């Protein structure tokens, strides 16, 4: 048995295709994202919209070269 | 009050060696750089307490690459004594000094700031107190913070 | 795009894109501050501190006048092109008792 909550979200790769019944399925690699962000970021940006904010945070990152 | 400086070196890496050699103008500077022999801490002391601290801090790094990390140090006040530690680890230094130190024949510098508002002009001290020369190999090559 | 932002007027939307795309500016209360400053009643920042020739390179020093400002920090990536720094001894303090949000150069 398979339910809908098992599989996570592929955000990767995206379907391009798929046969009737579902046999040879083909998926086709995401260009890189424009602004130089990881591509699971961009993932978390568009499932969790509206409940995800955080009031302030100073953030915690390497010293810029 | 008056101030003491104590800048301990935890120095999780093996090979470090300090050694103060700087001349500049006068910048309320009135302390001499001593440093004391021990086993792991080795503790260097400064007495530069000429103005008022409303901040302290104290920045490690290259300066003309600009490349600065800032530490905060540790009060402890008994009446007239100002104690100040300087705590610096040698092993928790970000990745980006220590693969720049490596290759850079130049020798890291550590100055410190005890500036104020109220404190009139001229005499807020800025002054260059160590030079590390860290002489031993570090990573390279694999995981390079320049790309 | 041209942006501008101060701990006077900080948008949340302008805020959250910005984080979006690798810079953080710093929230409402935090000013930045240099006591070793020319001019106390504003900043003077000295055009020794421009960080690409391509943007502005200049030919003869200068000092640009700044009120009020709110320093940025920057993520580690190949996209972003610093113009301008903020001097070394220069450190925001904002009103609360929150962490400084940038101190030295790395403003």
């Amino acid at each position: 048995m398979i339910t809908p909550l098992d599989v996570p979200p592929l955000d990767y790769f995206d379907e391009v295709f798929t046969s009737e019944n579902w046999m040879v399925r083909i998926y086709q690699l995401k260009k890189d994202d424009a602004q130089g962000r990881t591509l699971r970021d961009v993932g978390e940006l568009t499932r969790s919209s509206t409940k995800t904010r955080r009031s302030i945070k100073r953030p915690e990152l390497g010293l810029r070269v | 009050h008056v101030s003491f400086p104590s800048t301990a070196g935890k120095s999780r890496v093996m090979i470090g060696k300090v050694e103060p050699r700087i001349g500049i103008d006068e910048t309320v500077p009135t302390t001499i750089t001593v440093e004391d022999p021990n086993e792991v801490i080795q503790v260097n002391f400064a007495i530069e307490s000429t103005n008022k601290p409303f901040q302290n801090t104290l920045l490690i790094g290259l300066p003309n690459k600009n490349l600065e990390m800032a530490f905060e140090p540790e009060i402890k006040d008994n009446g007239k004594l100002s104690m100040y530690k300087y705590r610096i680890d040698l092993a928790k230094l970000d990745a980006a000094l220590l693969q720049e130190a490596s290759r850079s024949p130049e020798p890291i510098k550590a100055t410190l700031i005890l500036a104020s508002s109220t404190a009139k002009p001229k005499e807020n001290l800025f002054r260059e107190i160590l030079q590390l020369n860290l002489n031993f190999d570090v990573d390279h090559s694999d995981s390079s913070l320049v790309d | 795009i041209l942006c501008m932002s101060s701990p006077g007027a900080v948008p949340n939307t302008i805020r959250l894109f910005l984080n979006e795309l690798g810079i953080y500016p710093s929230p409402k209360g935090h000013v930045i501050r240099d006591y070793f400053s020319p001019s106390s009643e504003e900043l003077v920042v000295s055009s020794n501190h421009l960080l690409n020739k391509y943007v502005y390179n200049a030919r003869k020093s200068e000092d640009f006048v700044f009120g009020e400002s709110s320093a940025a920090l920057l993520e580690n990536r190949e996209q972003i092109v610093p113009i301008l720094n903020a001097p070394r001894t220069s450190f925001t303090e904002s009103k609360g008792k929150c962490n400084s949000w940038t101190s030295g150069s790395q403003g």
